[PDB]
């Protein structure tokens, strides 16, 4: 089970999704064909 | 308890069935094997589990009555009757007599239930199952009749309309029969009979089932047999068989009231059934004049004897099973714990008889009988059989009958008579063997007049069992038939023969009717583009899908593996699912309207200039791609294309897949990629493909190395690099599926000698109607009929009238009527022209070779076979030597330089477009199991687009674009592969029909012209249609099984 | 019915499986060793009391 583990990041999961979503970033990299150079 | 128990169903508990009302139909009508077995099952385990204690029970107590009584047994005192110190030993004699009889018709009986039930419940060195035949107990074998019938086209004897055609009634018939025993010297019946008794009763209650009563009230002056009197053949045979229990109650009703009843239990059926047999013999019933006219045959001779057999013969080895368990149980050699198993072991030794289910001692299969609960001796049925036969054979004897014993009659032989009422009147004073060798001279009972009166029957039996190489009893006494799968929860499922025929009749009436009337809709939307016409085509639509949706519900009712066929356990398979009318009535309504959405919406894309023209796919920016040789033009169109097309797309296509899912895993299959991939009917298809694909890979890489070659020399090393991909706009498609097709670029070496297919059209006179008949007497000269001539004035193939031509790309159309043939295509005139249109006419062929065949299977072999066939020819016609027959000059092989320029042309095409239809089929099939997500469609496309190919996104791409919604397959929802296993297996027909052309030489360059033989090979493969399976066809044409 | 076993494996009328018994073919009664089990204890038992 997974489970136990998204349980002990709960508080991070819910202090990144709030980052995130204030920071307006798209999760993914829906970019994929790029490369720095 | 033997009275009301009853067999329920698993579910829906409310009511469930009884014996007499309700069991006895289902055993006596079905032939559903699982239904017939729950029967069976139920009944047995209802009415026998709660009677075993009280059998034991009652038992003991009956014993030990009739001990105080001084008989040491019960069974001991009901075999007193007979009074015969060797009841047994007689009746082992017996049966050992009767058994070549009842061997010869078990086997014809058991050979005629593995026709009917197949080869793995029913084998044909073993029992048979109990439930199989007529009756609950397997008693007797009328309910089999059907299937058993000698020679049906003779119809069975009957009078069914002479009784109306001439007042008989009931009062008649006793007239009759009371005539007929004075015609005997039999003494006459008193006037108490004709008014005191009962032989209709209008309102005076409601009557007992009065299926048969002898009264014989003490007092020597009152007689009634209570019948409820009917007319029919039947009827008249029980009148008479009832009169002689009245006539024998009355000639003997004069010894003291001890002595009546008969000589032993089993003399009054003997009596009344010997008048019964000789009264049902047509020549009595002519002389009465009930049979106006006499016809002679043995064959309906043969059908009575039988029928008197499955009667009679089948119930004699039962009669003397059931006393012969009960004396075992009564006289404690079968104690409470071998029950079933010395009665299980009886049935099997004396009756051939096979347990359905497993069985061990909770059960108790003998309270099952009725006989057995309510305790009545079993036994004077058995010698009543064989006693009807000899006081027969020795009254015809008397009679001075010579000839068939069957035919005999007693009626105006007074003599035979005589000695009739001489045994009659003894009653029970003298033991009846005395009596017996009265009447026949012989001492203890006999089956020989039993085996002359079915000496007819017989023979034919052992003549057909001969000729059918059966072996007659049952080696292999251990084998029980296999439990049906699903068999608890399975059983109302139709899998009778003849309602598989009527429901496949019925479905191809209809639907060819409904299908002709869809095309005719299809022809007018696909030439008259409107809105009337697409309304009708929209209702035709839903009248169809209501169509498949009833019939598939109906033949989903159906059991596939327990029919035995292949044609229309084929039909009911195909049709058991729905295409995609398994959806709910909602979601079915969404998942319409977004196929139409997507199509479309791919349907009106334009792709716009920045001045403000904009262009359509199909005119020209299909011909911007295929012309244009500058590297901006290329990029803006491919990008703004896959742009527009793909963005619109996007937002439609992940609902698509998960109802497109949905339908497919309602319909039984897995994610609608395993419902795409079944058509081709090999479990293992994608690892054949793989392998295909890994063959040709070699070649595909050098073509494109030499490809890659080309054009940097032509476009420079900036956008093209030696060692790497190329960038997928370069080449010449939209999409790269047949990719420098316009070759200028990649010619070998530009020799002098060089024909213009593309010029050679426009400077001749080449229209696409004389064009189509070339192709057409090409066509018939390979050897192949020619198309009907109504065609050429019937379908179009230049021009539109709407204000849309057609859509982008279409097919050949076929009516199901085996008379239209209609072609659609129209592309001006070109060579590509040429090649299209005997492809469509090799479509057009092969719908029309399966014309003979059902609608269900007027589909083709298979996917790929469809285009296989089509181009099989095209490959042919397009070859330097038949070009040259047609307008074209060409030296064909004499010059090498033009062999190999011809075969790169040729090469171009059928080689890049192998890797693009493996490569797009693949990804949908990734798709649709869930491998590939939403986020990276576009990501694993060009993953796929760079490992099959070796091509590369000549810009930048991102999540949010649908490159694969760019094709028209993608939106459209059209399976691809048959494009990649076509071409593969095109050159396997080419090789093959070449072969049969009588030369091999360079095959690459070998045509098939006036090559009958080949024309031929083909026919008869291309007209099994979709009736078999692939391989076999493939075979026909090739003779490799597989790809 | 009396021994209380089965065949290992299935059997028909092809098998003759009463023959592979010595007495059978080598024609010799059986129902002695029978009857001699049975009475050797009745004998036994009426020794013991006298
Ligand atoms: C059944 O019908 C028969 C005739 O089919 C009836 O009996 C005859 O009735 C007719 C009337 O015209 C008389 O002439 C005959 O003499 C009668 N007897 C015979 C033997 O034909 C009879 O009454 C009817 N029976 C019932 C129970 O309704
Ligand atoms: C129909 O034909 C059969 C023969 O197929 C007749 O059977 C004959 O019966 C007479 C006495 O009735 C015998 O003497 C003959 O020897 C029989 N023939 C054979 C071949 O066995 C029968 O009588 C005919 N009529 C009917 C009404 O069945
Ligand atoms: C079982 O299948 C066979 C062929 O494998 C059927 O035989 C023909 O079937 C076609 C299509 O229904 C009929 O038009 C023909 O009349 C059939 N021919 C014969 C000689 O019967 C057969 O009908 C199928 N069985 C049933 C019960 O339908
Ligand atoms: C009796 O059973 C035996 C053993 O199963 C049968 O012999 C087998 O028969 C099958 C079917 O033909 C063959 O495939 C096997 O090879 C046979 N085995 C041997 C060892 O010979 C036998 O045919 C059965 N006999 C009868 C009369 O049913
Ligand atoms: C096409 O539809 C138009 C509707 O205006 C009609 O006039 C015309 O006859 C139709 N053509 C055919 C071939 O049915
Ligand atoms: C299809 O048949 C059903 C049967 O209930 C009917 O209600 C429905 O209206 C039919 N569909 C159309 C489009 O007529």
């Amino acid at each position: 089970s997974a489970s136990a583990m998204l349980s002990y990041f709960k508080p991070l999961l819910d202090w990144l999704r709030t980052e995130n979503e204030l920071h307006g970033e798209k999760l993914g990299w829906p970019q994929y064909n790029w490369t720095p150079n | 308890i033997y009275s009301t128990a009853k067999v329920c169903l698993p579910n829906k508990t409310a009511t469930c069935w009884s014996l007499d009302p309700d069991l006895t139909n289902i055993l006596a009508s079905s032939r559903s094997y699982a239904m017939l077995l729950f029967a069976w099952e139920g009944w047995h385990n209802a009415a026998g589990i709660p009677l075993k204690p009280l059998y034991e029970d009652f038992t003991a107590l009956s014993n030990e009555a009739y001990k105080q009584d001084g008989f040491t047994d019960t069974g001991a005192y009901w075999r007193s009757w007979y009074n015969s110190p060797t009841f047994e030993d007689d009746l082992e004699h017996l049966y050992q007599q009767l058994e070549p009889l009842y061997l010869n018709l078990h086997a014809f009986v058991r050979r005629a239930l593995h026709r009917r039930y197949g080869d793995r419940y029913i084998n044909l060195r073993g029992p048979i199952p109990a439930h199989l035949l007529g009756d609950m107990w397997a008693q007797s074998w009328e309910n089999i009749y059907d299937m058993v019938v000698p020679f049906p086209d003779k119809p069975n004897l009957d009078v069914t309309s002479t009784m109306l055609q001439q007042g008989w009634n009931a009062t008649h018939m006793f007239r009759v029969a009371e005539e007929f025993f004075t015609s005997l010297e039999l003494s006459p019946m008193p006037p108490e009979f004709w008014e005191g008794s009962m032989l209709e009763k209008p309102a005076d209650g409601r009557e007992v089932v009065c299926h048969a009563s002898a009264w014989d009230f003490y007092n020597r002056k009152d007689f009634r047999i209570k019948q409820c009197t009917r007319v029919t053949m039947d009827q008249l045979s029980t009148v008479h068989h009832e009169m002689g229990h009245i006539q024998y109650y009355l000639q003997y009703k004069d010894l003291p009231v001890s002595l009546r009843r008969g000589a032993n239990p089993g003399f009054h059926e003997a009596i009344g059934d010997v008048l019964a047999l000789s009264v049902s013999t047509p020549e009595h019933l002519h002389k009465i004049g009930l049979l106006d006219r006499v016809t002679n045959d043995t064959e309906s001779d043969i059908n009575y004897l039988l029928k008197m057999a499955l009667e009679k013969i089948a119930f004699l080895p039962f009669g003397y099973l059931v006393d012969q368990w009960r004396w075992g149980v009564f006289s404690g050699r079968t104690p409470p714990s071998r029950y079933n198993f010395d009665w299980w072991y009886l049935r099997t030794k004396y009756q051939g008889i096979c347990p359905p289910v497993t069985r061990n001692e909770t059960h108790f299969d003998a309270g099952a009988k009725f006989h057995v609960p309510n305790v009545t001796p079993y036994i004077r049925y058995f010698v009543s059989f064989v006693l009807q036969f000899q006081f027969h054979e020795a009254l015809c004897k008397e009679a001075g009958y010579e000839g068939p014993l069957h035919q005999c009659d007693i009626y105006r032989s007074t003599k035979a008579g005589a000695k009739l009422r001489k045994v009659l009147q003894a009653g029970s004073s003298r033991p009846w063997q005395e009596v017996l060798k009265d009447m026949v001279g012989l001492d203890a009972l006999d089956a020989q007049p039993l085996l002359k009166y079915f000496q007819p029957v017989t023979q034919w039996l052992q003549e057909q069992n001969q000729q059918n190489g059966e072996v007659l009893g049952w080696p292999e006494y251990q084998w029980h038939p296999p439990l049906p799968d699903n068999y608890p929860e399975g059983i109302d499922l139709v899998t009778d023969e003849a309602e598989a025929s009527k429901f496949v009749e019925e479905y191809d009436r209809t639907s060819q009717v409904v299908w002709n009337e869809y095309a005719e809709a299809n022809w007018n939307y696909n030439t008259n583009i409107t809105t009337e016409t697409s309304k009708i085509l929209l209702q035709k639509n839903m009248q169809i899908a209501n169509h498949t949706l009833k019939y598939g519900t109906q033949a989903r009712k159906f059991d596939v593996n327990q029919l035995q066929n292949t044609t229309i356990k084929r039909i009911i398979k195909k049709v058991q699912d729905l295409e995609r009318a398994a959806l709910p009535a909602q979601e079915l309504e969404e998942y319409n309207k977004i196929l139409l959405d997507m199509e479309t919406t791919y349907s009106v894309a334009t792709v716009c200039h920045p001045n403000g023209s904009c262009l359509q796919l199909e005119p020209d920016l299909t011909n911007v791609m295929a012309t244009s040789r500058k590297y901006e033009d290329l990029l803006w169109a491919w990008e703004g294309w896959r742009d527009k097309a793909g963005r619109a797309i996007l937002q439609f296509y992940p609902k698509y897949v998960e109802l497109i899912n949905q339908a497919a895993r309602l319909n039984g299959y897995v994610d609608a990629g395993d419902s795409w991939r079944s058509m081709y009917e090999t479990p293992s298809l994608e690892q054949d493909l793989e392998r295909l694909f890994q063959e040709l890979q070699p070649l595909y890489l050098n073509l494109h190395a030499y490809v890659r070659r080309a054009l940097h020399r032509h476009y420079g090393a900036q956008h093209i690099n030696l060692e790497g991909p190329i960038p997928a706009h370069l080449l010449g498609n939209m999409w790269a599926q047949t990719w420098s097709n316009i070759y200028d670029l990649v010619v070998p070496f530009p020799s002098a000698p060089s024909m213009d297919t593309t010029e050679a059209m426009l400077k001749q006179g080449w229209t696409p109607r004389r064009m189509f008949k070339e192709a057409d007497d090409f066509f018939t000269s390979l050897g192949l009929l020619p198309v009907p001539p109504e065609f050429w004035n019937k379908s179009m193939l230049e021009k539109p009238t709407d204000g849309r031509e057609v859509v982008c790309h279409a097919s050949a159309w076929d009516f199901y009527n085996g008379k239209d043939f209609r072609i659609k295509q129209c592309t001006t005139v070109n060579l590509e022209d040429l090649v299209v249109a005997h492809h469509e006419m090799g479509h057009i062929q092969y719908f029309m070779q399966y014309k003979d065949l059902p609608v269900a299977l007027r589909e083709g072999a298979n996917p790929g076979f469809h285009e296989a066939i089509g181009d099989v020819l095209a490959l042919s016609v397009s070859t330097p030597k038949h070009l040259h027959s047609l307008n074209l000059l060409s030296s064909e092989g004499g010059s090498d330089e033009h062999d190999i320029n011809f075969l790169m042309k040729m090469a171009l095409d059928k080689i890049a477009f192998i890797p693009f239809s493996y490569l797009v089929d693949q990804w949908r099939w990734r798709v649709f199991d869930g491998s590939i997500t939403k986020e990276n469609y576009n990501q694993e496309w060009w993953s796929l687009r760079l490992k099959y190919q070796g091509l590369c996104p000549p810009v930048p791409r991102t999540q949010g674009d649908f490159d694969p919604g760019a094709k028209f397959h993608i939106p459209s929802s059209v399976p691809y592969i048959r494009y990649f296993v076509s071409f593969i297996i095109q050159f396997q027909f080419h090789e093959a029909l070449c072969q049969a052309a009588g030369h091999t030489g360079p095959l690459h360059k070998c045509d098939i012209y006036q090559s009958k033989e080949a024309g031929q090979r083909l026919a008869t493969a291309m007209k099994l249609g979709f009736s078999r399976p692939w391989p076999e066809a493939m075979q026909l044409i090739t003779g490799q099984p597989n790809m």
